[PDB]
């Protein structure tokens, strides 16, 4: 099977730039590749075929090149609308095969988290169960990363994380890291805490609080 | 089919 | 115009089989190949397999050798995948491709079809309040929607009224169950001032419950 | 009489009135007699007994060899054709008749040249035919004792798309996608000459074998061609019955075919098979049309044989008819009935008696009366059918001559279709008066030598 | 009658090439006339035969022509797993030309192909190929309907049906007023002979260089048969357009099939489904009849009439006996839905093997009467066997019988003058329309100018 290594994996642009996306094979190809978008949370459309050749109704913005096993796709002038997924696929063997993809997302300045924990809930409690939430809002660039002290030490079985995609109007990210422990685990311990590790601060963002006390 | 089948 | 209509979003059980449909809109079927992907979030995409709808003659990756069939009717303008021997890996989103003028490209994609495997039965979710610890300027307050299945749920702040400074995380799968978790923001003025409630949907088991948050 | 109420000027303008009248050039003749009368009335008026100009349209024979009896032995001095020359004089507007007599003499020298399909789906076909060559020579022993036989072979075009041209191991064995070897692709190849010596034959036959191609017509008629203009290659002699039998179980390619294959230049009917006995032309030149054929084959008296299967012998009949003088039979699946067929066209061939004209004056016609079977008269036909070997019949023919031509000596054959013997017929017209070549110009009779005095009378001399 | 045969011009291409095989008037986007002329074999690169085209503008003296170039390398492609191969080797680029707005069509019926798959193979066969030019902009495309990739053991267990390997795509074209072009395969479903249309159009906007095999959608090709009095009846040896059904909204096509049913030969109007409205049949077998057809109204009443060619007719003679000759048959289209009846007229040649019908070419209206008339080839006819083309004029009637003017060949022995034809252009804005006659033999074209009738 032909193997294709697709870089970069994301890049953070601007409107207006003009980027290009390389797309490397295991061995010759000669142009039987296509290109694709995927827009969030919708399908695939069509951009290119036969390594040069666009789609009908694609706009002349994108081009792809290339010869042998190495291509490229070139975005002149970045538009709202062109942040999104991209894919090669070749063609030249079966079966056919595509690449890792790539994610452009909107560039912005720096932005610290908000964090926020959060204690199990009476309802839970008396259900027999204990889900310490942490919440990490807003943040910039997306490379995060959390981890749960119980007691002052590390916790890494029964944690959940979840991540937002870029929102619209802020161009941030945010996440949700949830531990959850049965409600005798929960009593035999006293402090507990999550820490955010980002680019922004060389120390990491703290937040604790203890059971048996507000 | 043809000088054949 | 070229248009590939897929089936309904697919739920079933471990061991079963599911057959996907693709009924071609604006075209006839029989005119190109049709092929069927695999898409899913860590391992990305996956060429199942093509056929040509004219004479029935297919192609598979020996991946899905056994796992995925591949079938047509030109009757019915409609080509088919069909996967038996179900299992978790087998939950992915599915598209069936045919191509613009190049007889091999990859040019035009259906919507695509949802499958997910699981044994779970239908679970109602458990909706839990997020009150902070006994400060500032600004508060934040959560929801937790804990043990449900299946997907999806529709999560408002008092009945869609607080709209902006939200963030609705996706759900996550924990073991055959969905937990899905929400925070909004406000000043301290605003709370517990003005009352608070998280709205939690389950329309699988038809379930609507409403959890105020309580300070501490 | 209506010579005399003609009131004619010259002997010439009196000969031309009926063959009845004659004329009187004689001194002494009476006062108001009529130079041009019945000859009974001239002589009754003491016309000089020589002065009488009076033709009589004859017909007598100059060369009348008797029929043969036996076409074997000499070197071809067989006479089937009597008589072979006659001289026949005739008057304005007078007929004569005159007789002619063929005969389909018996142990007449046989020459058959074996045109075979030998595309893949006549593979059975050859085995069944290994010994033809001697059982056939047994069979027409009865018949002939000069038998001469000979074999050809065609398959079609080898230019695509008519022949496989991929991978290269097709071209060389085009059974190659099969689990079997064929002879490459060729369009016609002779391969035995006419001979007497039977076992050739069979020989030859035992090494042949089949080749391949895509499309089911096959280029035969480019092997009748070849088969026919090229005398000296296939040997067809000078005094014999040719006859040409063609094999084949399909269809067969037409002229204008040959467009499919890039070829449009038309067949021009010569001889393009040279030392290695292949058709050098078939890549190159277009299938031959019906017209040509007939040209040809009537040309070199070829006696064409369609052979062919059951399929396709409504196609061969419709054929046969468009190419007058063919013959057709039904042949087996794989050609193991092919010699009683043989033997049955032979005889289809000789029992045929048809005339033809050639070179007939267009002031002369002609009617016939035949004699077929046993003495029986049809009037108004020139062709007898039904015959058997050793027969023989006649004609009467009658010669009707319109006005006087020109030229007064011509001369036309009457030959029987594909015969080698002919009647020759020399013709003479007599309008002239034997009194004219002895006549005086300028003559001290005709108002004093403003006239020429011939034949008894003054005509107004050249010029006036 | 009015044609001038004192005062002609000649177009000449190089020696060898057959130009004059076919050829077209073509008027650019300015209404200027132009002739394009084929010349299927014209050398190539590798120095062989792949033939040419030439656009000749018009000038009194005629003289040599520019070439319209076409790619002639033969072309490879590795994709699917498989290997897609052209080639252009004696293809006969320029074997049939024809124009169309400011667009032109020429192709190669001989164009082979092939398709490679590890050790099997889909058989290298002539499947044609026609290449299309814009000359004012310089834009190409080709459309080559009978290209597939199946192999060959595929056919061979399928029975061999839909077997579009030997089409000859390109063997005649045609193309409507509408703009969709329509091609004659006489060798499509092994030999039976095929049909492919598709909208110059969507030919241009689907084509793109290195693809070899795409999808041109609108496109709509004829059907196989297991009716045996269609095998190895080459329908589409010819074809022809024109309104036979009464509805002006629909394009009504004439194909010939000239060994149709055993060589009978048959001719048949279809509507553009493919679907059979008429089918006329040939007289004499093997006498070709479907080589040419052609379509113009002859008789004034604005209703189509069909012209049929059989140029080996062989007519009847004294004693028994036939003379191959050529024969058109003249079909007048009767008032409302009606069929065809039996030809109103009989045209057969006077000189033996003269090919009488080889091409029927409308002219319009030559002598200014109010009636369309018609050429005939007879390309080795007259007293000398040179060639000949002969005008019959049109009358309420129909056509009359005898010729008004005969055009004998100013060309040598073997020149086909008359092979191919061209009339209804007025090229010299004269007023009067005029008739180009190809001489492949020759390699030369020769104008005859209309002038005022004398008479
Ligand atoms: C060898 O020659 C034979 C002699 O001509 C051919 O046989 C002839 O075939 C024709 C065509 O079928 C046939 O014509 C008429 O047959 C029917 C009887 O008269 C008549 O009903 C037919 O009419 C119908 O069919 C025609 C088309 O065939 C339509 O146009 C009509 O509207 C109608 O639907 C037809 O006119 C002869 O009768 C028939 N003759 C004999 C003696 O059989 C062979 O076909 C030919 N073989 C080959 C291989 O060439
Ligand atoms: C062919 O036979 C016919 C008779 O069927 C001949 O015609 C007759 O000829 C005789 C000659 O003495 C006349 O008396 C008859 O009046 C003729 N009868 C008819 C009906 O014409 C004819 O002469 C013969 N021709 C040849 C060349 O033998
Ligand atoms: C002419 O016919 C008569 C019978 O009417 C016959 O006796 C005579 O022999 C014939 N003449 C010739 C030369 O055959
Ligand atoms: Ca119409
Ligand atoms: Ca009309
Ligand atoms: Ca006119
Ligand atoms: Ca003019
Ligand atoms: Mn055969
Ligand atoms: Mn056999
Ligand atoms: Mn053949």
């Amino acid at each position: 099977d032909i193997l294709m290594t697709q870089s970069p994996s994301s890049m953070s642009v601007s409107l207006g730039d003009t980027v290009s996306i390389t797309c490397h094979a295991s061995q010759g190809i000669s142009s039987n590749i296509g290109w694709l978008q995927q827009k969030p949370g919708k399908s695939f459309m069509g951009l290119i075929y036969y390594g040069t050749n666009l789609v009908d109704g694609v706009p002349s913005r994108f081009s792809g090149s290339g010869s042998g096993a190495d291509y490229s796709l070139t975005i002149s002038s970045l538009d709202s609308e062109d942040f999104a997924d991209y894919y090669c696929v070749q063609y030249a063997q079966l079966p056919y095969t595509f690449g890792g993809g790539t994610k452009l997302e909107i560039k912005r300045a720096d932005a610290a988290p908000t964090v926020s924990i959060f204690p199990p809930s009476s309802e839970q409690l008396t259900s027999g169960g204990a889900s310490v939430v942490c919440f990490l809002n807003n943040f910039y660039p997306k490379d995060i990363n959390v981890k749960w002290k119980i007691d002052g030490s590390e916790r890494q079985n029964g944690v959940l994380n979840s991540w937002t995609d870029q929102d619209s109007k802020d161009s941030t990210y945010s996440m949700s890291s949830t531990l959850t422990l049965t409600k005798d685990e929960y009593e035999r311990h006293n402090s507990y805490t999550c820490e955010a590790t980002h680019k922004t601060s060389t120390s990491p963002i703290v937040k604790s609080f203890n059971r048996n006390e507000c | 089919r043809g000088d054949x089948v | 115009e070229v248009q590939l209509q897929q089936s309904g979003a697919e739920l079933v059980k471990p061991g079963a089989s599911v057959k996907l449909s693709c009924t071609a809109s604006g075209f006839n079927i029989k005119d190109t190949y049709v092929h069927w992907v695999k898409q899913r979030p860590e391992q990305g995409l996956e060429w199942i397999g093509r056929i040509d709808p004219a004479n029935g003659y297919t192609k598979y990756d020996p991946k899905f050798q056994g796992k995925a069939t591949i079938t047509a009717d030109t009757s019915s303008n409609t080509a088919y995948l069909q996967l038996s021997s179900l299992t978790s890996e087998d939950t992915a989103v599915y598209y069936c491709v045919r191509p613009l003028y190049d007889y091999y490209a990859m040019d035009y994609w259906g919507q695509g079809t949802s499958v997910t495997v699981s044994s779970a039965k239908t679970t109602a979710p458990s909706v839990y309040p997020l009150a902070p610890v006994c400060t500032g300027s600004s508060v934040t307050l959560g929801c937790l929607v804990k043990g449900y299945f299946p997907e999806p749920v529709t999560l408002t702040w008092n009945s869609g009224s607080l709209s902006s400074g939200v963030h609705t995380f996706p759900a996550v799968l924990q073991s055959d169950l969905y937990t899905l978790s929400s925070s909004v923001t406000v000043t301290s003025s605003t709370w517990p001032s003005q009352s608070i409630t998280c709205n939690v949907a389950h329309p699988a088991s038809s379930t609507k419950v409403d959890k105020k948050i309580e300070p501490r | 009489n209506i010579c005399t109420t003609r009131g004619v000027s010259s002997c010439q303008q009196c000969l031309a009135v009926s063959p009845m009248c004659a004329w009187c050039s004689d001194e002494a003749l009476p006062l108001g007699s009529p130079r041009c009368d019945l000859k009974e009335n001239l002589l009754k008026d003491n016309c000089a007994p020589e002065s009488i100009e009076f033709p009589v349209s004859e017909a007598r024979v100059l060369e009348d060899r008797p029929l043969s009896d036996k076409g074997s032995g000499d070197s071809s001095q067989v006479t089937q054709v009597s008589p072979q020359r006659i001289a026949l004089r005739l008057r304005p507007d007078d007929s004569k008749n005159f007789s002619i007599q063929v005969r389909q003499v018996e142990d007449y020298p046989v020459d058959i040249y074996y045109l075979m399909d030998l595309s893949y789906s006549m593979k059975d076909d050859l085995w069944s035919i290994q010994n033809l060559g001697t059982k056939l020579a047994t069979q027409m022993r009865k018949l002939t004792s000069n038998l001469r036989i000979g074999f050809g072979a065609f398959v079609d075009k080898p230019v695509s798309p008519y022949m496989y041209i991929s991978p290269p191991e097709a071209l060389e064995n085009p059974c190659y996608d099969m689990k079997t070897t064929c002879l490459p692709m060729f369009g016609y190849k002779h391969v035995l000459t006419l001979t007497d010596q039977v076992t050739r034959f069979n020989e030859e036959v035992k090494k042949q074998s089949v080749s391949r191609n895509r499309d089911a017509p096959e280029g035969g008629f480019d092997a009748i061609m070849q088969a026919t203009v090229c005398d000296e290659k296939i040997g067809w002699r000078n005094d014999a019955s040719h006859l040409l039998v063609f094999t084949t179980d399909a269809k067969t390619h037409i002229a204008l075919d040959g467009r499919l294959a890039g070829i449009v230049q038309p067949n021009d009917g010569q001889c393009h098979v040279g030392s290695d006995n292949h058709y050098s032309a078939s890549t190159t030149m277009d299938y031959p049309s019906l017209g040509l054929m007939t040209e040809k084959l009537s040309q070199k008296n070829i006696n064409l044989i369609f052979a062919v299967t059951e399929n396709v012998v409504n196609l061969y009949q419709n054929y046969s008819e468009l190419i007058p003088g063919t013959t057709v039979g039904v042949l087996s699946m794989d050609s193991s009935n092919v010699l009683q067929l043989i033997v049955d066209a032979y005889g289809k061939i000789r029992s045929k008696v048809e005339l033809e004209v050639r070179d007939l004056p267009e002031e002369l016609s002609l009617s016939f009366n035949a004699t077929c079977l046993n003495n029986e008269v049809i009037p108004g036909l020139k062709s007898c059918m039904g015959l058997k070997i050793g027969d023989t019949v006649s004609f009467s023919i009658e010669a009707k001559v319109r006005g006087c031509p020109q030229e007064k000596e011509k001369s036309f054959t009457i030959k029987p279709v594909g015969f080698k013997d002919s009647l020759i017929v020399q013709v003479t017209f007599d309008c002239d008066c034997a009194c004219q070549a002895q006549a005086e110009p300028n003559s001290h009779r005709c108002n004093n030598g403003n006239g020429t005095f011939e034949c008894g009378v003054c005509r107004c001399g050249p010029g006036w | 009658l009015n044609l001038d045969p004192v005062q002609l011009t000649f177009y000449a291409g190089p020696n060898g090439s057959q130009f004059g095989f076919s050829l077209d008037f073509h008027k650019d986007s300015h209404g200027r006339v132009a002739i394009v002329v084929g010349a299927p074999r014209t050398l190539g690169p590798s120095q062989e035969e792949t033939g040419g085209v030439f656009l000749c503008p018009w000038r009194a003296e005629g003289g040599q022509c520019p070439s319209l170039l076409f790619d002639l390398r033969d072309e490879t492609r590795n994709v699917g797993s498989q290997t897609l191969q052209t080639f252009k080797a004696r293809q006969g680029l320029g074997a049939s030309v024809v124009s169309w707005s400011d667009v032109i069509v020429a192709c190669a019926p001989w164009q082979h192909w092939n398709v490679l798959e590890k050790t099997e193979e889909a058989e290298k066969t002539p499947v044609g190929s026609c290449f299309l030019a814009q000359p004012e902009s310089g834009r190409r495309a080709e459309y080559s309907p009978c290209r597939g990739n199946t192999l060959s053991r595929i056919y061979v267990e399928n029975d061999f049906s839909w077997d579009k390997r030997y089409c000859e795509a390109g063997f005649s074209s045609v193309v409507t007023q509408a703009g969709e072009l329509v091609l004659g395969a006489p060798g499509g479903y092994y030999f039976l002979g095929l049909l492919a249309q598709a909208p110059v159009a969507d030919i241009f906007s689907s084509y793109r260089p290195g693809i070899l095999l795409w999808h041109v959608s609108s496109q709509s090709l004829s059907f196989d048969s297991s009716n045996p009095e269609y095998f190895d009846g080459y329908w589409g040896y010819s074809v022809a357009v024109g309104e036979f059904d009464g509805d002006l909204n629909t394009t009504e096509y004439v194909v010939g099939a000239p060994t149709w049913s055993w060589t009978l030969g048959a001719v048949e109007i279809l509507d553009s489904y493919y679907q059979r409205l008429h089918r006329l049949r040939g007289e004499q077998m093997a006498s070709y009849f479907g080589h040419s057809v052609a379509v113009t109204d002859v008789n004034g009443d604005g209703r189509h009439d069909l012209l049929v060619g059989a140029p080996l007719y062989m007519e009847s003679r004294a004693d028994r006996k036939l003379a191959e000759v050529g024969r058109v048959y003249l079909f007048l289209q009767p008032r409302g839905p009606h069929a065809l009846g039996a030809p109103s007229l009989l045209l057969t040649g006077t000189q033996l093997y003269g090919r009488f019908g080889s091409a029927i070419a409308p002219l319009g209206d030559l002598d200014r009467d109010g009636y369309n008339d018609i050429a005939v080839a007879a390309p080795y006819g007259g007293p000398s066997g040179r060639g000949q083309v002969l005008v019959f004029l049109g009358q309420s009637e129909g056509l009359r019988s005898r010729p008004s003017q005969v055009l004998d060949s100013p060309f040598p022995t073997g020149s086909a003058f008359g092979f191919s034809l061209r009339g209804a252009v007025d090229i010299d804005d004269n007023g009067y329309p005029d008739l180009i006659v190809g001489a492949y033999g020759a390699n030369q074209v020769a104008v005859y100018r209309a002038q005022p009738v004398v008479k």
